[PDB]
């Protein structure tokens, strides 16, 4: 299964509302994941099953599937955003990895 | 000897063939295995020349030298079917006999006794050859017994060729083993036998002479066990030690439809496989056999079958005798058959029990309500007896009729001429017990009048379930849409509860084509006619009431019978036309 | 839970490392162990799997490294292992260490440049 | 080996934490094909598959060994169980059996049946996550993720593949975590490709710590050669009982080598074969068998709600059946009205309107009857399978039934009761006409309440059938409109005491004829003013409460077996 993730790059203004959109070459039912990579090289998850978040995420982050299409949205980006985004599935061996969006303020 | 020759045939009506190359000659037996999509049965449909009508098949059939056109195939090709539909009240010797007689027409039946004895001792049926079929499981004849009781006959028009649709599935073990070994005899008394297989098991793989495998209608491999082991080791994958060659053969040849990689391995180890058979020397010498078989002209005479199809009147007559003897041999049949009537009778005298002609409470109701309850349970009757009997004759026919024997309108006529006689009785029976109990108008003329006209709507209902039973397969469809409609027609052609003279224009329109009126119109006539009403109480006669009912019917009762009587054969040509388009719809 | 891998360094081409990845905060018998690395320029991979004691200890890698890595776990120190032999050809990356990947990539380490 | 696909991850989510549970049974003979000194011990961790004759008639040898069974019942031998003598008790608390047939419902997604059986399978201590995290640890241990949200549906309906339902129903059997796991035939009906990634999931599952029992008939080579331990079964006595890839050198070392190119297990099964030549093979047999011998929580509301919630999801999802039953109930109530149409210059008279209330009492419980066996027999193997599992007491399930069947019955009465009332042109008002909707209502609920017993008495499809149509022609025949309600004497007057259909009609009289006629005379004349309108609502009510005990104590007492 390829994960393939649009736009491979994007630039907007603290508080604005950035959308990023993973595209699945299979069904995953909605095992989606999304990790953060900060520049200093440290991830973390952000969101898992595609709808739930994890502990300590703020509330701004928010996870949506249109047909086959899931997106992750952000509302009031600040200054902490500035990182790499992965979208993975891991519904069906192997686990596969999305192409990333770099994501800059 | 014999030779089928198959080049280069082809199904598109979505290209269930492509490119079908097969060569046997007599004494040899060829099997065919294939995935699920595989397309054998298509291939021997094509064969037989059945599904051809449906759509177009190219390619050209050599036998002997001679190419036999799209006609001729159902003339030298047997089809044997796996359905095995065979009747259950009728012993084997009687069965293959009326085969021969549909069959054969010689003259004397000593010929024909010859005949079916000669072929039961070829396949070792004359210890069952005075046993009835029944059924397996409730102390008839085992599978296996019904299995070679249709290849006999199936033999009996004296074949060449034969072919088989999985003759080995629904049986255990030890009966498939035996089906196989009687195959493989008859194929090397003479005769060539093409069958398919859809899982045989490890004994039965140096039992045949040519081994066929279809993938989604491509021949992958066709030659002998050791030409084919010697080829699988020769591309790569030599048979394990225990490993069946059948199912490992089965599994490397086919098509894993479970993810989008899978599937395109195994459709690329398929097309590997099949480019390496096609290169190989063995589709090479079967060509070759093929063209020289073509261009020899040294063969004998293509061999056909024995006779043709004897007159229309002697087959009907034929399938009226067997319908006849199948009918009297079972005991629950006729008995429900002459008995529905007399038990809805039954429960109709244990409510009503008497008419108190002498009171006017509920004597017209009683009366109106006697009425309904027949002309609606009439049909009933029948239509329970048409769904009960018929759909195990109409099987029947289906699967004798694509071998040439006879039409299945034929089987038709001879089902109505076989259940008038029976219904007859049982309405004759029914009324002479309850119409003298009720104490209905006692008089001769009117309890022959009541007989005809309840007998009349039991035949209608009865041919207009035969009807739908031939246009339509599911029987539990058949009997509620039966049931519909006599509930309607009861309903409105009727004029006991909606006073027809009122009802609407289109309904009352309706109400014309509806045998129900004409039923309740005689009724009434021969009824409320010569009986005077006392109240101790709208009306005192029953005049008043036959004309608020239906004015001039008293005059059109005999115009009335004449069209009760007339709806039959009018049916009776629908369902000739149903069933001359059903034969036309499935095939 | 607290991730911290360590063991990179400058290696030749066809030699040997071996990296650490320290666990705590969690109990290491009953989790999965995954090692994830990223190429400089691409996205990220997984490399291998170590099962946690309900499997027996087994082990899996992907098709590309399958027969040159081995990783392996201390149940003693809840310390493990990834044994890297024939390398620095391509496998050159930010070699992560993950907790689960059946339940989504959860509690990521910090990486260490091999 | 090497033709299959290898692709998968051979990892373990969802093992069976605790005991090892153990299977010994010792001497088992059972009469009524006649198996004779049957002994096998298995462990967990094994994966043991019966071959060859591994049935004794209706029953198989695992319903035996669970102490099912359809035929005989005379045991000669014991069963031990963990440790424990066998038990009802012991097998409902710890053995699973996987029967051949599924039980799973077209309308549900995967998901949503995994979560009700979970629910109605784990104890009211588990919270809501604890639930969600079991359910998750199934799917992920059978890998179900991909078709986790697509419908389970069976033929006739897209749906999933046979392999996927196969393993959806392990699932529902393996939620509660069961120690010993037993399937009747599980690649039955499958291909190739699909058996031997579902031998390879049963052999995951029961490598796991955990106990997997194998019935197969004919099993293939690739099955047969990833079988852990295997047990020979000829005419129900055993054979060889051992590893797989042992069995081949154990007939060569007592003198029966194995051919090359011919599988082992169909040699094995047709070199003993019961076919004189009966007592010639037989002896061979038993040869060959003594030789073996001589070397060797939650509670009632939740599973009510549960039930009746998973029955409202699978009703309100069956677009084609709601549509064709809203079809019929519009030919009907069209019919009804346009054949009794009273506007117009000649208006209906008093026994075109009997005739019309009694049609419309009348004609209704002829389809009522038929959907609801259809819909009662569609679901009775389901429902004797759900309740030998032990999951709900048929307590609350038959209040399940009637709150998730009575929606679909208030609508079906709307749609046939609405186009009806003004087309007739009826008598004017509101309280007549909810009065003669609320009197239709409850006639159809019994009517409904009456199939249901009905279905639930008689295990036969076509037998209940003949039982309800019987029971309404009886009230058809002694009702108010037919027999006059006055020529009965002893038999048909006390029938239409308990007719349902009499009592409509006799409703609907003195609904329309009351103080309308063109007075209470026309009832005085009649048969129909011995019983005031509420009167006849509180029997309508008493023998729907009748119907109800009946259908109840059948649910309880009757077994509803296919």
């Amino acid at each position: 299964i390829q994960m393939t993730q649009s736009p491979s790059s994007l630039s907007a203004s603290l508080g604005e509302r950035v959308s990023l959109t993973c595209r699945a070459s299979q069904e995953i039912s909605g095992y989606l994941s999304w990790l953060q990579q900060k520049p200093d090289g440290t991830i973390q998850r952000l969101i898992y099953a595609a709808f739930s978040l994890d502990s300590g995420v703020p509330k701004r982050f928010s996870g949506s599937r249109s047909g086959s299409d899931y997106s992750l949205t952000i509302s009031s980006l600040e200054s902490e955003d500035l990182a790499h985004y992965y979208c993975l599935q891991y519904a069906s061996y192997p686990c596969t990895f999305g192409g990333g969006t770099k994501l800059e303020i | 000897p014999h030779s089928l020759g198959i080049l280069h045939a082809s199904y598109s009506v979505r290209q269930i063939l492509k490119d079908v190359s097969l060569y046997v000659e007599s004494g040899q037996i060829m099997c065919i295995l294939g995935s699920s999509g595989s397309g054998k049965t298509t291939l021997l449909d094509a064969m037989s020349g059945r599904l051809g009508r449906a759509g177009t098949f190219l390619g050209e059939v050599y036998v002997n030298g001679r190419a036999l056109r799209r006609e001729q195939f159902q003339d030298c090709f047997s089809y044997v079917l796996q359905s095995d539909t065979l009747l259950s009240s009728l012993t084997v010797r009687e069965t293959l006999h009326y085969t021969a007689l549909l069959a054969i027409r010689r003259g004397n039946p000593g010929s024909f006794q010859k005949k079916v004895e000669a072929v039961m001792a070829e396949l070792s049926l004359s210890h069952v050859a005075d046993r009835l079929i029944g059924n397996y499981s409730l102390g008839g004849i085992s599978t296996g017994e019904r299995r070679r009781v249709s290849i006999a006959a199936q033999l009996l028009q004296d074949p060449k060729v034969m072919l088989f649709d999985e003759p080995t599935t629904g049986l255990d073990c030890m009966t498939a083993n035996q089906i196989v070994v009687l195959l493989v005899e008859l194929a090397r008394r003479n005769r060539i036998v093409v069958l398919t297989i859809h899982q045989p098991r490890s004994e039965l793989f140096q039992l045949f002479d040519k081994i066929a495998i279809l993938s989604f209608g491509e021949l992958i491999f066709c030659g002998t066990p050791a030409e084919m082991l010697d080829f699988f080791n020769d591309c790569g994958y030599p048979c394990p030690e225990h490993s069946n060659p059948f199912d490992f053969y089965m599994d490397l040849t086919s098509v894993d439809t479970q993810s989008k990689e899978r599937e395109i391995e195994t459709s690329k180890r398929v097309q590997m496989i099949e480019s390496a058979y096609k290169k190989s020397a063995i589709c090479h010498k079967t060509l070759k056999n093929i063209e020289r078989m073509k261009h020899l002209k040294t063969l004998p005479m293509v061999p056909f079958k024995t006779k043709d199809s004897p007159g229309v009147f002697s087959k009907l007559g034929v399938l009226l005798r067997r319908v006849t003897r199948n009918l009297v041999r079972n005991k629950l049949a006729v008995i429900t058959r002459l008995l529905q009537n007399l038990i809805m009778g039954l429960f109709l005298l244990f409510f009503v029990l008497r008419v108190r002609s002498n009171v006017l409470k509920g004597a017209i109701q009683d009366r109106v309500g006697l009425l309904y309850q027949f002309v609606g349970a009439t049909p009933y009757t029948g239509m329970l007896n048409a769904v009960n009997l018929f759909p195990v004759l109409r099987a029947v026919s289906d699967q004798e009729s694509q071998d040439g024997l006879y039409q299945k309108w034929q089987m038709m006529l001879a089902y109505a001429l076989h259940v008038l006689p029976f219904s007859v009785v049982a309405t004759m029976i029914f009324s002479s017990v309850c119409y003298w109990t009720l104490g209905l108008h006692p008089e001769v003329a009117r309890f022959g009048y009541f007989s005809a006209a309840l007998l009349a709507p039991h035949l209608i209902g009865e041919f207009l379930t035969l009807v739908l039973l031939g246009i339509v397969q599911n029987p539990n469809w058949v009997n509620s849409v039966v049931a519909l409609l006599s509930i309607a027609g009861v309903l409105v052609g009727s004029g006991f509860l909606r006073n027809i003279q009122e009802m609407p224009i289109p309904f009352k329109i309706i109400s014309y084509f509806t045998f129900q009126k004409y039923c309740s119109e005689i009724l009434v006539v021969n009824e409320f006619y010569g009986l005077n009403f006392t109240c101790g109480c709208a009306f005192t006669q029953g005049i008043q009431f036959i004309e608020k009912t239906c004015p001039g019917a008293t005059s059109r009762f005999t115009m009335n019978f004449l069209i009760l009587y007339s709806f039959i054969p009018a049916l009776v040509i629908l369902g000739i036309v149903v069933f001359k388009i059903r034969d036309h719809l499935i095939s | 839970v607290k991730l911290v891998e360590s063991g990179g360094g400058l290696v030749q081409p066809g030699g040997s490392l071996r990296l650490s990845c320290a666990t705590s905060g969690f109990t290491f018998s009953e989790f999965f162990m995954e090692w994830v690395r990223q190429p400089p320029g691409k996205r990220l991979e997984w490399v291998a799997v170590s099962r946690n004691e309900a499997n027996d200890y087994t082990t899996d890698y992907s098709a590309s490294v399958k027969g040159r890595f081995i990783v392996s776990r201390d149940t003693s120190q809840n310390i493990l292992y990834l044994q890297m032999n024939a390398l620095r050809a391509e496998d050159t990356a930010i070699y992560y260490c993950a907790r689960d990947a059946w339940m989504g990539f959860d509690y990521w380490g910090q990486g260490t440049t091999v | 080996d090497r033709l299959f696909s290898s692709e998968s991850d051979n990892s373990l989510y969802f093992t069976y934490s605790g005991q090892p549970n153990t299977l010994e049974v010792r001497d088992l003979n059972y009469q009524v094909l006649g198996i004779q000194n049957l002994s096998f011990k298995v462990r967990s961790g094994q994966m043991l598959a019966i071959i060859g004759s591994s049935g004794c008639g209706r029953a198989s040898l695992l319903d035996v060994i669970t102490g099912r069974g359809h035929g005989g019942k005379i045991k000669s031998g014991q069963i031990w169980i963990n440790g424990q003598p066998s038990s009802p008790q012991l097998v409902r608390k710890c053995v699973a059996h996987v029967r051949q047939h599924n039980q799973l419902l077209p309308n549900l997604t995967v998901r949503e049946t995994l979560a009700f059986i979970a629910q109605m399978r784990l104890p009211r201590t588990f919270s809501q996550a604890q639930r969600d995290k079991r359910v998750e640890d199934v799917i992920a241990e059978l890998r179900l993720r991909q078709c986790a949200d697509t419908r389970v549906g069976n033929m006739y309906v897209r749906g999933l593949s046979g392999g996927e339902r196969r393993r959806v129903s392990i699932g529902v059997q393996l939620l509660w975590n069961p120690g010993i796991l037993i399937l009747d035939e599980p690649t039955s009906g499958l291909d190739s490709f699909t058996a031997h990634n579902l031998v390879k999931t049963l052999s995951r599952l029961a490598k796991g710590n955990r106990l997997v029992l194998i019935s197969l008939h004919q099993p293939r080579s690739d099955i047969f050669r990833l079988f852990d331990l295997v047990l020979l079964m000829t005419s129900g006595t055993p054979i060889y009982l051992g590893a797989a890839q042992h069995m081949v050198q154990y007939f060569t070392a007592i003198g029966y080598p194995c051919p090359r190119y011919s599988n082992p297990a169909d040699f094995y099964v047709d070199l003993t074969s019961i076919d004189e030549q009966e007592l010639a093979t037989r002896e061979k047999a038993q040869s060959l068998a003594a030789l073996f011998l001589e070397k060797v929580m939650p509670g009632a509301v939740q599973q009510f709600t549960t039930l009746i919630r998973r029955q409202i999801s699978n009703d309100f999802r069956d677009l084609p059946t709601l549509l064709i039953h809203g079809a019929e109930a519009c030919l009907m109530s069209m019919t009804i009205g346009f054949l009794y149409f009273g506007h117009g210059s000649i208006q209906l008279s008093f026994m075109d309107t009997a005739a019309l209330l009694f049609m419309i009492g009348a004609l209704i419980p002829f389809n009522v009857i038929l959907d609801v066996i259809s819909k009662c027999y569609s679901e009775r193997a389901m429902l004797y399978y759900e309740l030998e599992d032990g999951l709900y007491t048929t307590g609350p399930y038959f209040f399940a039934k009637i709150l998730g069947e009575l929606p679909e019955h208030c609508a079906y009465i709307i749609i046939y009761g609405m186009p009806t009332y003004w087309l007739a042109n009826l008598r004017p008002g509101l309280q007549p006409f909810l009065l003669h909707f609320l009197l239709v209502w409850l006639v159809v609920f019994c009517c409904r309440i009456m199939a249901l017993a009905a279905a639930a008495l008689l295990p036969t499809f076509h037998m209940a059938s003949f039982f309800s149509n019987a029971l309404y022609n009886s009230f058809y025949l002694a009702g108010g409109f037919m027999i006059n309600l006055s020529s009965l004497w002893t038999v048909p007057a006390w029938i239409s005491k308990v007719s349902f259909l009499r009592w409509c009609f006799e409703g609907l009289m003195k609904i329309q004829f009351s103080r309308r006629t063109y007075g209470d005379k026309i009832l005085s004349v009649m048969e129909l003013d011995s019983y005031p309108l509420y009167a006849i609502y509180l029997i309508v009510i008493g023998l729907s409460g009748g119907f109800m005990v009946l259908y109840y104590v059948s649910l309880r007492f009757i077994k509803q077996k296919p």
